[PDB]
């Protein structure tokens, strides 16, 4: 009766994401009870989205855009690349809690806050352009993809979403060489009609920039990113 | 178990390891598209007064 | 085992295909046959979120060119190749080229007809078969010319002296495995096949990926008697069956 | 046996169509394409750098051994690059680049044996690692496991006196005991944002640029595989085995060479004659 075991040859291993328990040493040790406690999350995806702060103008990144009182259609205000990996949400939670993972999918929303004067109006072209004859050149080129047009007025921001368009079900979440899997268009940004203003106020105007994840936004396959310093 | 129709394995005991842990979890996707289940967790910030109805009434300019 | 006459081609034999302001005749017709069993649905890619730009009737149709001509010049095995969708990208390429340069991804199968007459005095068959991922040019271009060019083991590194072989292997003693028909010059005058949308990822991004070359090899060289036709040329007719395209942008002058 | 093979199909006979026969039918279950694939095949010989265990980490090959491995069946290398990354190639290269030279033993990477019978052109699986040491004396090895498409250039050391390949949350596998079994097992998911995988090639470059070089698609391998250990004189095998594999669309296999000999075969593997 000992019980005869075949030995295999994968014996004395240690695997680093083993599911698995191991030996307990200290058991029957009860806890100190912390019921009181409110605020936890148990997804992440449950933070992401909650839109943070887009780097412009990077590196001396400020979170915002500025718009002016001449709508020139050849120049963009913003263009950003649809890449977790861009520079410009280098900071972001959806780019700092995405880099821990391999693939992601689903929606992603740029949220822009109008922060000039009451007596000033606007209106900007924002677009999404996806991947195949390169980058607009004009906000003409542009507005053949996926746009919307934000009149300025009594409701501060606009929130866009870029719709997940792709070959692949999932896409890879950090750019490195770019590739057919990697990346996935520009989202740019243009006055359709310029910024305009009475007499006594200030010409020109910044438009916070934040990111989230949408409801559709998944991630899979944890990892851990190349280690940084921040200095 | 199974492309196809069924590998090298002929173990009478039950694996250790649960499927979903030893397999890769074969999905399918609808062409039509997949509705988010409207909440992920029970994180939530509050907004309360967002609206109206109930203080010193009307004086309300209007 | 075949169905009912001859000199002149019969009866179940006569079969036309009407795609929209197009239609295919045939008066020797063999079977068409429908790749892996199975066509396009023209269902939407679950891949994208994007409503995709589908049914249209312009698009949905043959477009006709010629291939090359068969001479008693070409020994067995030499081929052309006609990659697809790429083919059909320019100006031969009607609505459908057109609505394609403007779009990031599409979603099609294809219905192909090749043809090719001669006479009962003459003897030759052809081999034509279409392939999911078969190595075509670089820039996806029809074969300007017959070749057998790479073809068993692959084009190696000049450099690579005792390589076994390389990825675009092509042992074209086993060409049949692919959805295929032979077109026997004593049997018929034309070549029918449909295969469904077959790819690594839900909808293709055509633009730099071809997923489906149709080729056209000899098998049975080209024999006549003086006095009959002396070249053979082959025309095929080619249709998008239900393209479903997504990913609308601009076009320029972008890559093509 | 009259047919009309200009079809695409012709149809199934056993001896009872044309001849008074009869059938012959006994079952087999072992030409399913699971079970065939369900066996563990070599890819090559792999090795380790000195006090890798305790240094940063820098690609290298002992002789054309090296450091890491992208699992993948097909082939990968080049030999003129021992000392750098091994990337994926479309070809085969083998032991001499020279007339005179010869083909086996092969210097590139891949599974010859998948290489030579893969009759199909996507396939899907998930993969069995085994790493077999050759001492059976004491061996120690670390190994990385990095999913496709992601970081893998485990380069900078974070923490003093520990392997820049034993950092992070991404999977890490070490042995190395007196009392071990000096070998390693373990079976990786399918990891690649693709549906399915290219067995043989892909008509297509790697980006919207167009930019030639087809036949490899990005990220279609089940990941790259970093390596460090105690014993660097010490070579060790790496096997793949395919579990629960699918293939789609039948294509053709692999050339064999014609008898110049004579009229069937045999043993006298690539060469001229026997």
């Amino acid at each position: 009766s000992p019980i005869p075991v075949t030995i295999r040859e994968h014996a004395g291993t240690w695997y680093s994401t083993l599911p698995d328990s191991t030996v307990p040493i200290y058991g029957k040790t009860p806890v100190a009870p912390a019921n009181y406690m409110v605020g936890e999350y148990k997804d992440f995806l449950e933070i992401a989205q909650i839109p943070t702060f887009i780097g412009n103008k990077m590196p001396n990144a400020v979170p915002y855009i500025e718009a002016s009182n001449t709508a020139v259609k050849t120049q963009p205000l913003a263009v950003y690349q649809v890449t977790l990996s861009c520079s410009c949400l280098a900071n972001t939670f959806l780019a700092a809690l995405s880099r821990n993972f391999a693939q992601y999918r689903g929606s992603l929303v740029y949220t822009f806050v109008f922060t000039g004067t009451a007596m000033m109006k606007g209106k900007f072209l924002i677009a999404y352009t996806p991947p195949g004859a390169g980058k607009p050149t004009s906000r003409d080129q542009a507005m053949q993809a996926t746009y919307a047009i934000w009149d300025l007025g009594l409701n501060s921001s606009y929130s866009f979403t870029v719709p997940f368009i792709s070959p692949t079900h999932f896409r890879m979440v950090g750019t490195d060489q770019a590739n057919i899997t990697n990346v996935d268009g520009w989202v740019t940004v243009w006055q359709l009609t310029p910024l305009t203003y009475p007499p006594g106020c200030p010409t020109s105007a910044k438009i916070l920039t934040m990111v989230s994840a949408g409801k559709d936004f998944s991630l899979k396959m944890p990892i851990s990113p190349a280690p940084w310093s921040p200095q | 178990n199974n492309s196809s129709s069924e590998g090298n394995e002929g173990v009478i005991i039950n694996n250790f390891y649960s499927n979903q842990y030893q397999n890769s979890i074969d999905l399918s996707a609808n062409a039509t598209g997949s509705d988010p289940p409207k909440t992920y967790g029970q994180f939530s910030n509050l907004l309360s007064g967002a609206v109206n109805a109930f203080s010193n009434m009307l004086p309300l300019l209007a | 085992d075949q169905n009912t006459e001859e000199m002149e081609n019969l009866s179940d034999r006569v079969s036309q295909d009407t795609a929209g302001n197009t239609v295919t005749n045939t008066q020797s017709t063999v079977g068409r046959l429908v790749g892996y069993g199975t066509v396009h649905d023209g269902e939407h890619p679950a891949s994208c979120a994007d409503t995709a730009s589908e049914k249209i009737l312009a698009v949905e149709r043959y477009y006709t060119f010629k291939v090359n001509d068969w001479t008693s010049t070409q020994k067995p095995f030499e081929y052309i190749r006609i990659p697809l969708p790429h083919v059909l990208s320019g100006e031969d390429g009607g609505v459908f080229g057109a609505t394609l340069r403007r779009h990031y991804l599409v979603k099609t199968g294809w219905r192909v007809q090749v043809q090719c007459n001669a006479s009962q005095f003459h003897a030759g068959s052809l081999l034509v078969f279409m392939a999911p991922e078969y190595p075509t040019l670089d820039v996806f271009a029809m074969d300007n010319r017959w070749s057998k060019d790479n073809l068993p083991n692959g084009t190696r590194t000049q450099t690579n002296r005792k390589g076994p072989f390389a990825m675009d292997h092509q042992n074209f003693w086993q060409w049949t495995l692919y959805p295929h028909q032979f077109l026997n010059l004593r049997t018929n005058t034309t070549v029918d096949l449909e295969v469904p949308y077959v790819n690594i990822a839900p909808t293709s991004s055509w633009t730099q990926h071809a997923s489906w070359t149709l080729v056209i090899a000899v098998v049975a060289p080209l024999t006549y008697s003086t006095g009959a036709s002396t070249s053979l040329d082959i025309t095929a007719s080619i249709q998008p069956v239900r393209p479903v395209f997504n990913g609308l942008r601009h076009e320029v002058l972008s890559r093509q | 046996g009259v047919e009309n093979a200009e079809k695409g199909v012709t149809e199934n006979t056993d001896a009872t169509a044309d001849f008074v026969a009869q059938p012959v039918y006994l079952p087999e279950n072992q030409t399913k394409v699971a079970f065939f694939y369900d066996r563990s095949s070599p890819i090559g010989r792999f090795a380790v750098k000195s006090g890798s265990l305790e240094s940063g980490f820098a690609p290298f090959s002992n002789k054309a051994c090296p450091n890491s491995v992208i699992l993948t069946p097909g082939p990968q290398f080049d030999p003129a690059y021992d000392q750098l990354r091994p990337q994926r190639l479309t070809e085969i290269w083998g032991n001499g680049n020279e007339e005179t030279s010869e083909v086996f033993p092969l210097k590139t990477k891949q599974d010859y044996s998948f290489c030579l019978f893969s009759p199909f052109v996507y396939y899907k699986c998930d993969l069995e690692v085994t790493l077999s040491p050759h001492t059976s004396g004491a061996h120690g090895l670390l190994v990385r496991w990095c999913p496709t498409g992601t970081p893998t250039k485990p380069t900078t050391q974070v923490l003093h006196e520990v392997s820049s390949l034993s950092e992070g949350r991404t999977p890490q596998v070490y042995s190395a005991g007196p009392g071990t079994s000096n070998q390693i097992s373990f079976v990786v998911p399918y990891n690649s944002p693709l549906s399915v995988l290219p067995a043989v090639w892909y008509n297509g470059h790697k980006r919207f640029d167009n930019t030639g070089d087809l036949g490899i698609a990005p990220n279609s391998d089940f990941g790259t595989l970093f390596f460090a250990g105690t014993k660097p004189d010490i070579k060790f095998t790496v096997y793949l085995r395919y579990k629960n594999m699918r293939v789609f669309c039948p294509r053709p296999t692999v050339f064999f060479p014609w008898p110049t000999s004579g009229d069937k075969i045999d043993m006298t593997p690539r060469a001229g004659v026997l």
